[PDB]
């Protein structure tokens, strides 16, 4: 049903807002936006990336090692006649 | 009485009371757009599905050629077939992020909304599976054979359970027709349960990234989230179409271009990408029943998450240790998928058992442990 | 034991996301199939009408199909009977059933080539390398009688003796029928065959990118437009004193 | 046929290895391949079933 | 008118077999062939080497063969 | 975009490409004696002579 | 000033807004179609049957 | 064939009467049976289509 | 009055009644209610003379 | 279908073996006659 009016008890908070037609859609693309895109990237790249980069190696290793086991080791036929 | 005809009408009061006047947290991130995408997929799948059902013919001696005809002859059939098959994939991609989000943000604390979710996942899986069997290709067949054979692990009622499943004493026509029936049906059951999923949700309201009550700040779904979802749609839609139009078969196994052969199991038999991770686990346990149980649990373990929550906070936003563990887990699945796409030979076999063991520990032991630990570091 | 040589990547004219198939090369491909492969390889899902407007004129297609005998019936006495082909007929199967196909290829079953380039890893890159890659077995490798050595085929022992050799046929369009020239053409055909949409599918993909580009933009603005109200929003806590 | 590390058989599905006798030697398979009910009633003509 | 039908493939296989990699691979192959051939009780085979060569040769070949075809 | 996607899906119902557009049919006027009607299978629906 | 001219004449009245979308979609189509097809065909000169066509189309016999 | 009150044809579905010319004479039918494009290229052999 | 048990019981009963002739019909006289023309595989060339709907 | 209704299993089987049934293809993809089995349907007296 209706939940707009019950939600919670709030007091003493003023909020000012401007119509969309009075302001810019994507403002301060440089001075504000990108700086934070960077801000965020930084703080997170060290919690995320690591384990991925980790699995990557394990992928490259196990891959190349499965290939190595395909090739032959001369020491098997260096006695044959 | 009721002034507007939006709040009184026994029907519009619903379109309005569940998607237009709905109270939504003002800070839900992009990770919340998957709900709608999942929803949209369902309708798109169902639609393209019917269109196809109008040209398919559930019969071993005619399945493969019907689909082939559907493409080469039916006007735009080829496009519809594509969309349906690739939707299946984008459906799973979306559902996986939908789940991750829930996991990372403790949305699972919404138990019923969650449990119905898990039910949804299982249903979508069963559906996508039997769909994949209809064209009656090589995977189609051997897939049908292995999965129905899984019941054979259940003692006693097992070997019988397989008999129904097939309708005979070895996969054949009856299996294919009761599969088409089943496929035709399930999607609706999905749509049905989806309604409940969303209904339980509504009791509480959406969760939000910081995991603290957003009653002090709700906003009307429309136009905030309706517009945000339209956009989120045009984004998923771009690679979905870029894929389906420019590189159709990128995501799909080619064995299914070879009409089923009851006598030959292809040497490179893998399942569709979205099942690999499980296929990987199944191939870990070198025992019939163990592998089966591990497989079952590999998905059913989702039912336990809500109960393995120890943090005093709801999300991982402010839990750096859980985060690392969380992302370590993702990379963990990402590996099993690779493993599932490789042969049963060293070094794979060992790497495999590891990732599996790893999967179940990060979920049953670690998370709940690091969670408790974190509580102490906050001095709680 | 589990060793294999993987085919390279040739630059097909139709490799690009926006590159259509070279319909000239497909007309030839067809000839190759029609005069060489169709001798053992069936192509059950393609038909003379399919060539129309793609590689042949309606006249050509019809005559191409009348060059074949097609079983029909029954008649009035319930008797089967031969007849000339119609554009609505499917390419002729060179054997009535696999059993007999094997029976005249040493027990080897030449697969139907309809969906071939998509049923083998490597697609045309594979098929090509295999046609042109026949050669002598290396030291220590003995090839069973009746079989041939091809490094590109898994197992290296293939049941198909090299089907193409220089001038084995003559392109009536005046193109030097060298061996790779042929292989290159017939492969271009086996693609068109496995997916006729190809060209239209990419023309669409083009339209899709443009509209997709334009539209994602428009809606990104509209989304920001509405949200601005909340983005710029300012609040202050002024408790009474 | 002819694969696996026991010169017998190999199930490509989940990696089971059978020997030239059809016995299960490695992998998740539970039992040895089933041996039907046959008989040799000829010089070089066998009958299964 | 006065010509001669040459298969651009054979020509380009000649030039490529002169490539750095092909020569160094063609060499290792010739060596194996020699020992396996001479030995009358060796399980050794020169598949591996053959492939290395072909892989290198054929890779190179594909880079230009199509420029000369129609 | 919408109009175009409907355009397509809706014609997915129309007649396919395999549906022909065939020839004639010869009939001997000596099989049809005076005072009688006969039916011949043709272009789908019956044909009277 | 088009923005004002447009707003005042097209975008203001929610009924004229619709007429614009329809009338516009029609024009947009006819043009976007030619353009794309034109871009595509150009990118594939001499490869389409539209090109080969003249060689057998009522040219022989 | 051979029924109806016009010695021609009768549609048992909704009661239409056609004459020996295949013309609509009684009932709900709107037009006369369609007459195909043929030719009598023989003495006792005709060709429809 | 509360639908249950008043009307739930009344409906269980109203069920066993409709069910009796439905089954007496379907078990004793299967084709009573149905046209028999549908026992003859469709013929694109012959419209049965006694063509009536369900 | 005759078994247990009007005939004994023996009877039914012999009843079916009294007929020639076309089967195949064989090893050379050749059709070939054979005696009937209880699983065969009653013989059609005309091919079409
Ligand atoms: C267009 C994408 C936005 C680009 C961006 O990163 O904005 C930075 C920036 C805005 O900065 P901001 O306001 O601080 O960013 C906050 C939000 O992330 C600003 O973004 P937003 O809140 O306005 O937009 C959210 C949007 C953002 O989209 C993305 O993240 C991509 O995500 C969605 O709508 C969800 C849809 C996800 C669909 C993926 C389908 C799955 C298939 C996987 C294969 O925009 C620019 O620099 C201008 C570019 C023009
Ligand atoms: C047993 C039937 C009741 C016999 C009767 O007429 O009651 C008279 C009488 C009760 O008298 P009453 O209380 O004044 O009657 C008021 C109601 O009509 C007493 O009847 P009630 O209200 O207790 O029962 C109503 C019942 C009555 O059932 C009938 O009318 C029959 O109707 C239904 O339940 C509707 C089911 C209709 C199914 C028909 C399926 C359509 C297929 C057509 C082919 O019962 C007896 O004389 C004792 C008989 C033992
Ligand atoms: C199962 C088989 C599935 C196959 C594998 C598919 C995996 C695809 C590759 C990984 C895709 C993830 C993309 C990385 C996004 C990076 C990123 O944005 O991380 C940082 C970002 C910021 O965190 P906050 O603290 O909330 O920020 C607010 C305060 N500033 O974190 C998040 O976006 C939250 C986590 C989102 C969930 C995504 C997880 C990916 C999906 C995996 C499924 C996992 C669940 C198990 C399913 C079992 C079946
Ligand atoms: C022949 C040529 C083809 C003709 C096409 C058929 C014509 C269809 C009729 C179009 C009539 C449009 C009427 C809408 C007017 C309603 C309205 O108020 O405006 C839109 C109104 C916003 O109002 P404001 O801009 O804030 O201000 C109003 C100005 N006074 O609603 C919106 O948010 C519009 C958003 C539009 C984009 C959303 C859809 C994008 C979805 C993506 C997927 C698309 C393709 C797939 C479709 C296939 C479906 C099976
Ligand atoms: C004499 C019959 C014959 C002719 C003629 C012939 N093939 Fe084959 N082809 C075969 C046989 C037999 C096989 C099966 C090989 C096997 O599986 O041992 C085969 C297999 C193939 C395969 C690959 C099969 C696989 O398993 O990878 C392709 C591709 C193929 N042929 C293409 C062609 C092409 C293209 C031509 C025409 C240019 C051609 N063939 C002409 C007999 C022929
Ligand atoms: C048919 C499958 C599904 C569909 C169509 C679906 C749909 C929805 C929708 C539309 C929402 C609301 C928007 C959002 O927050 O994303 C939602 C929320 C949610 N769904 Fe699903 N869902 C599906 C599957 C699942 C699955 C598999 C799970 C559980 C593993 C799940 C867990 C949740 C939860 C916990 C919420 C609340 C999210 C929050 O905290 O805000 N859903 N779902
Ligand atoms: C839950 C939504 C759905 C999913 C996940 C789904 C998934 C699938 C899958 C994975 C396939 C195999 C595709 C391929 O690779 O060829 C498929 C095929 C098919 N599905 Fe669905 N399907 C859904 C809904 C529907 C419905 C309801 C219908 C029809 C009313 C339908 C009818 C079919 C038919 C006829 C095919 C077989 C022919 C073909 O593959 O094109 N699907 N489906
Ligand atoms: C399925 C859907 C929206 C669907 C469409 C179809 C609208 C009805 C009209 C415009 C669109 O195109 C949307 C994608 C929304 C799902 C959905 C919900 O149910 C709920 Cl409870 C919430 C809180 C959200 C928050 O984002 C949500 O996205
Ligand atoms: C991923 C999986 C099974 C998944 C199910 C059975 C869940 C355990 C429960 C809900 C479902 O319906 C899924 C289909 C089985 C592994 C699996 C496959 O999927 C497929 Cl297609 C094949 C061909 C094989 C062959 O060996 C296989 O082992
Ligand atoms: C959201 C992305 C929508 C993309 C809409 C593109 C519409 C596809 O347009 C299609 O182009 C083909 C070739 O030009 C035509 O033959 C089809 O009739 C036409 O519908
Ligand atoms: S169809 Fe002939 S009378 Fe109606």
């Amino acid at each position: 049903g209706i939940h707009f009016g019950n939600l919670a008890r709030v007091r003493h908070i003023i909020t000012y807002s401007l119509s969309p037609f009075e302001q810019r859609a994507i403002p301060n693309i440089f001075s504000d936006a990108l700086p934070n895109v960077w801000r965020r990237f930084s703080s997170q790249v060290f919690k995320v990336a690591p384990p991925f980069l980790g699995a990557y190696l394990l992928y490259s290793w196990g891959t190349q090692e499965f290939e190595r086991l395909k090739r032959k080791n001369p020491a098997d036929y260096e006695n044959d006649q | 009485m009721a002034p507007n005809i939006r709040k009184s009408h026994p029907l519009l009061k619903m379109i309005n009371n569940s998607l237009i006047d709905l109270p939504a947290p003002s800070n839900i991130s992009a990770w919340w757009n998957f709900g709608s995408l999942l929803a949209v997929c369902l309708m798109t799948q169902i639609l393209t599905g019917l269109l196809l059902a109008m040209h398919y013919t559930a019969d071993t001696s005619l399945a493969f050629s019907s689909v082939a005809h559907t493409c080469r002859n039916v006007q735009y059939g080829w496009l519809i077939r594509n969309l349906h098959a690739n939707g299946a994939s984008f459906f799973f991609i979306c559902i996986f992020l939908h789940i991750g989000r829930g996991l990372y943000y403790g949305s699972y604390l919404y138990k019923e909304t969650w449990n119905t979710g898990v039910i949804l996942l299982l249903t979508l899986m069963a559906t996508a599976f039997v769909g994949y069997v209809l064209p009656w290709g090589q995977m189609s067949f051997w897939g049908a054979t292995v999965i129905t054979n899984l019941f054979s692990a259940i003692p006693y009622i097992g070997h019988t359970l397989v008999e129904w499943a097939w309708g005979g004493f070895s996969v054949d026509n009856p299996t294919l027709t009761r599969f088409f029936a089943l496929h035709f049906l399930l999607p609706f059951a999905i749509a049905g349960i989806t309604i409940i999923h969303l209904t339980f949700l509504h009791e509480s309201g959406s969760n939000n990234p910081l995991g603290i009550s957003s009653d002090s700040d709700k906003i009307p779904f429309h136009p905030y989230y309706s517009f945000k979802d339209i956009l989120g749609l045009t984004l998923m839609l771009t690679p979905f179409l870029t894929l389906a139009l420019f590189s159709p078969n990128l995501l799909g196994d080619p064995e299914n271009f070879t009409p089923a052969n009851p006598l030959v199991t292809p040497p490179h038999i893998k399942p569709e990408w979205y099942f690999l991770f499980a296929y990987a686990i199944l191939r870990s346990i070198p025992n019939k029943l163990g592998g089966v149980l591990a497989l079952a649990a590999s998905v059913l373990i989702l039912f336990l998450i809500p109960f393995l929550h120890k943090s005093k906070q709801r999300t991982m936003t402010f839990r750096p240790l859980s985060q690392t563990l969380f992302w370590l887990l993702v990379a963990n699945l990402l590996i099993l998928t690779w493993i599932g796409s490789q042969p049963v030979e060293h070094p794979f076999i060992i790497i495999g058992q590891m990732a599996s063991l790893s999967y179940f520990t990060i979920l049953l032991i670690l998370f709940p442990t690091i969670g408790t630990l974190e509580n102490k570091m906050l001095n709680y | 034991g589990e060793l294999e040589l993987h085919p390279p990547a040739f630059p097909w004219s139709h490799g690009g996301p926006l590159s259509a198939l070279d319909h000239s090369s497909v007309r030839r491909g067809f000839q190759v199939y029609k005069q060489v492969c169709s001798a053992c390889h069936s192509m059950d899902y393609v038909a003379f009408r399919n060539l129309i407007g793609v590689t042949h004129t309606e006249a050509e297609a019809k005559a191409l199909a009348e060059e074949v005998e097609v079983q029909d019936g029954p008649d009035e006495n319930g008797e089967l009977f031969m007849r000339p082909g119609k554009i609505s007929d499917y390419f002729p199967k060179p054997y009535p059933n696999p059993e007999a196909a094997r029976a005249a290829n040493n027990g080897a079953l030449p697969p139907d080539l309809s969906y071939i380039v998509n049923a083998r890893h490597g697609g045309e890159d594979y098929v090509f390398s295999l046609l042109t890659g026949y050669c002598d077995p290396p030291a220590g490798v003995v090839v069973r009688e009746g079989l041939h050595y091809n490094p590109y085929f898994p197992g290296q022992a293939i049941g198909m003796a090299p089907p193409i050799y220089n001038e084995i046929l003559e392109y009536d369009d005046g193109t030097p029928a060298t061996m790779s020239q042929i292989a290159k053409d017939v492969c271009t055909f086996l693609r068109w065959a496995a997916e006729p949409e190809h060209d239209q599918r990419k023309r669409m993909g083009l339209k899709m990118l443009l509209i997709s580009a334009l539209l994602t933009s428009l809606l990104y603005y509209m989304k920001r437009h509405k949200w601005s109200v909340l983005k710029s929003r300012k609040m202050a806590y002024r408790p009474p004193k | 046929a002819n694969s696996g590390d026991f010169g017998g058989y190999y199930c490509p599905c989940h990696g089971s290895h059978y020997d030239a006798s059809g016995r299960i030697r490695k992998g998740p398979a539970p039992y040895n391949l089933e041996v039907p009910t046959y008989q040799f009633v000829g010089d070089d003509l066998v009958v299964v079933g | 008118e006065e010509e001669e039908l040459v298969d651009p493939l054979t020509t380009i296989r000649e030039h490529c077999e002169q490539t750095e990699k092909c020569v160094k691979a063609r060499e290792r192959l010739e060596l194996c062939d020699a020992r396996v051939s001479s030995r009358s009780h060796t399980e050794e085979q020169c598949t591996e080497e053959l492939f290395d060569f072909l892989h290198a040769r054929d890779h190179c070949v594909a880079h230009k063969l199509f420029n000369k075809l129609k | 975009a919408a109009k175009n996607v409907v355009t397509q899906f809706i014609s997915s119902l129309s007649a396919s490409a395999d549906v022909l557009a065939l020839s004639k049919i010869e009939i001997k006027l000596s099989d049809i004696p005076e005072g009688k009607n006969v039916a011949f299978k043709w272009r789908g629906k019956p044909l009277f002579v | 000033a088009l923005l004002r001219q447009a707003y005042s004449a097209l975008f203001r009245r929610t009924s004229t807004f619709a007429l614009t979308v329809v009338l516009g979609a029609v024009l947009f189509e006819r043009a976007f179609d030619q353009g794309a097809d034109a871009i595509f065909e150009h990118l594939n000169e001499g490869k389409l049957w539209k090109h080969i066509k003249h060689k057998y189309e009522a040219s022989e016999e």
